[PDB]
């Protein structure tokens, strides 16, 4: 482990070279001051996360309304005497009802 | 006969396909928010936390 | 070499990450909890001198 | 039981002199830093391996 005793001194060396550039009120300063722009840059991506939150609400809410079209599609075809157009409807309706409920469990 | 047959199977084939696809599609959409909130999690538990130089 | 091969490749990458965030603030820990519960006792000694008003 | 002799010899005069270069304030803050960053990328290595338990 000769290399290591080695490879630990050369960097104990810098360490304490850097330390001497730190200077005590500007380096505290300077870490004030990154930390407030990394911060901020830090909330634009929880907020875009955040998005989601409300556009998976909106995604749902829509569905489920294609869905309740379909109903009303399909009450005057029923009643019009086409009973193929009518099951086309109430089938359609029941995979967007499968894709309404994946919806919630996502959000 | 032949043909009449024969187009139901491409027919109903192609449908259960495009079902497949939706399915790919609705997966992606929601997929991506997923790798947004993993991606959002671990800049968290870096700033707040940090050892070592 | 299809499509899907390379979608449910990608799929299993996205999880991984979700998996990997969230273990990585499991063994971080977190203190908001314990905060938290001195927001609600902080709010609990002033319902008192609110209900007075 | 010769060369094994001389080949000691190498690495004991070496290691006198790296000592020598070892101070002890510096040598001990090196350590401390490198062990924090170790604990950092260990803390990591778990996390990956818990991901597949989830």
């Amino acid at each position: 482990a000769l290399f290591d005793r080695l490879g630990r001194v050369v960097r104990a060396n810098l360490n304490d070279l850097v330390s001497k550039a730190e200077d005590p009120e500007k380096v505290l300063e300077q870490a004030v001051i990154d930390m407030q722009e990394d911060l901020v840059q830090l909330r634009q991506a929880v907020a875009r996360t955040i998005a989601e939150e409300k556009r998976t609400e909106q995604r749902l809410n829509q569905d489920t309304q294609e869905a309740k079209k379909w109903e009303d599609r399909a009450k005057l075809a029923l009643t019009n005497g086409e009973e193929n157009l009518a099951r086309e409807a109430l089938a359609r309706k029941k995979s967007l009802t499968d894709t309404a409920a994946a919806y919630q469990t996502q959000l | 006969a032949q043909q009449r047959t024969m187009s139901e199977n491409l027919r109903r084939n192609l449908a259960a396909l495009e079902a497949k696809i939706s399915e790919a599609k609705t997966k992606k959409n929601m997929l991506q928010a997923r790798a947004k909130a993993a991606k959002a999690n671990a800049e968290l538990q870096q700033t707040l936390g940090g050892l070592g130089t | 070499s299809s499509a899907t091969s390379a979608f449910e490749r990608m799929e299993n990458k996205v999880l991984d990450m979700e998996a990997t965030s969230q273990a990585a603030g499991e063994l971080a820990g977190f203190g908001i909890e314990n905060q938290f519960a001195q927001l609600e006792a902080s709010s609990g000694v002033e319902d008192e001198l609110a209900a007075l008003k």
